[PDB]
């Protein structure tokens, strides 16, 4: 089997930079025959399909903008984005056709950088539906910050929570290169109702000193 | 006008057997090979085997020769993968995709690709979602911005859907990764931001869709003054 191997698993370059991510494989893909290289790029945006990218090493797929190239020839190949723009974040990985079994390359992950944004922070109190039955979330949303790194406590009674909180984080934005982040903070109805001052406190770059946002039960 | 249209999301038990299917069109299904392909969660891709849909003729990565068994029917244009005794390794997206046939040749690129379907192996049952409102705190609202949002909770396998007021509303919605809550069943929401002085007057209605469920839940989300 040929073995496909990229560099480096993920970088950060800003809008309008140049960048180049490598692709190298354990046999020459050059078929002597026809002087082609057997090597595909494939863009691999979030929720979404790989999508063929450069093929022959150096041939763009129809449609595909001039500011991607490939090159190189044999083990060592290289994708250059000459002007990168803000959709083009995604996941970049490579494909030799050459010989069976097919095989591609782990992927560079390539994320856009941007100036530091501070989160804005809301909180939601649990609906009266839910409270029905018999179970009290309480969700914390951290709203179009950059960079991804941002840490969330929750506090009740200004008793610090553990072990009884979750949180997701969404793909950057392919427009504004953003993150955002939701806490879900689980109780009983029993315990909701025994306590005043819910409070989700975030810290990130873009804060001087961390936020709190709370609410109080019934007053909200 | 080319596409490959992939089955539904499959929950399936260990050691039983599931078949995803590639539906072609928009070209001619036996001029062009099916492939086939394995992403687990973050990861990279493994090339699991191709079919020749016009001599039906399949060939294997040693990888998956056991695992997998390719057919295809040229009546329907439709390719099928079949993955046999599965275990948890194998959950998993699975994509076909078409590589050229020119010269004689399948040593091509994958020009095409299907959407993928998602496999969850898993011994739990399917569950469908309780959708909760998400109305914002009163200070969550300050400044003339306010965001509010849906709780979809307690469902089992993903992945679940969700658009607001039908997909009029796209501008400012953040659908979140679901995650596993410690029941072993998934929660996730999903938000959007709007001007604050909307939130008496304008409907908002997220739309939830949890297909292996069958469950379709259109929840408005009204403000709460407390
Ligand atoms: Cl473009
Ligand atoms: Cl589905
Ligand atoms: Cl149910
Ligand atoms: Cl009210």
């Amino acid at each position: 089997d040929i073995v496909m191997s990229q560099s480096p698993s993920s970088l950060a370059v800003s809008v309008g930079e140049k960048v180049t991510m490598s692709c190298k494989s354990s046999q020459s893909l050059l078929y002597s025959s026809n002087q082609k290289n057997y090597l595909a790029w494939y863009q691999q945006k979030p929720g979404q399909s790989p999508k063929l990218l450069i093929y022959w090493a150096s041939t763009r797929d129809s449609g595909v903008p001039d500011r991607f190239t490939g090159s190189g020839s044999g083990t060592d190949f290289t994708l250059t984005i000459s002007s990168v723009k803000a959709e083009d974040l995604a996941v970049y990985c490579c494909q030799q056709y050459y010989n069976y079994p097919f095989t591609f390359g782990a992927g560079t992950k390539l994320e856009i950088k941007r100036t530091v944004a501070a989160p804005s922070v809301f909180i939601f109190p649990p609906s009266d539906e839910q409270l029905k039955s018999g179970t009290a979330s309480v969700v914390c949303l951290l709203n179009n910050f950059y960079p991804r790194e941002a840490k969330v406590q929750w506090k009740v009674d200004n008793a610090l929570q553990s072990g009884n909180s979750q949180e997701s984080v969404t793909e950057q934005d392919s427009k504004d290169s953003t993150y955002s982040l939701s806490s879900t903070l689980t109780l009983s109805k029993a315990d909701y109702e025994k306590h005043k001052v819910y409070a989700c406190e975030v810290t990130h770059q873009g804060l001087s000193s961390p936020v709190t946002k709370s609410f109080n039960r019934g007053e909200c | 006008q080319v596409q490959l249209q992939q089955s539904g999301t499959d929950l399936v038990r260990p050691g039983t057997s599931v078949k995803v299917s590639c539906k072609a069109s928009g070209y001619a299904f036996t001029t062009y090979f099916i492939e086939w392909v394995k992403q687990r969660p973050g990861q990279g891709l493994e090339w699991i085997g191709v079919i020749n849909p016009g001599s039906g003729i399949p060939n294997y990565n040693e990888m998956f020769k056991g695992k997998a068994t390719l057919t295809a029917d040229k009546s329907s244009s439709t390719a099928y993968l079949h993955l046999s005794s599965l275990t948890s390794d194998d959950s998993a997206v699975y994509f076909c995709a078409r590589a050229p046939y020119y010269y004689g040749s399948s040593y091509y690129y994958f020009d095409v690709w299907g959407a993928g379907t998602t496999v969850t192996v898993s011994s739990a049952s399917t569950k469908g979602p309780s959708v909760f409102p998400l109305a914002p705190s009163s200070k969550s609202t300050s400044g003339g911005t306010a965001a509010l949002g849906c709780l979809v909770k307690d469902y089992f396998p993903e992945p679940v859907t969700v658009s607001w007021n039908s997909g009029a509303l796209t501008s400012g919605v953040h659908t979140f990764p679901a995650v596993l809550q410690s029941s072993g069943l998934y929660s996730l929401s999903s938000v959007v931001t709007v001007p604050s002085s909307s939130l008496g007057t304008q409907t908002y209605i997220c739309n939830v869709n949890h297909k292996p469920s069958n469950t379709k839940v259109d929840k408005k989300v009204e403000p709460k003054s407390c």
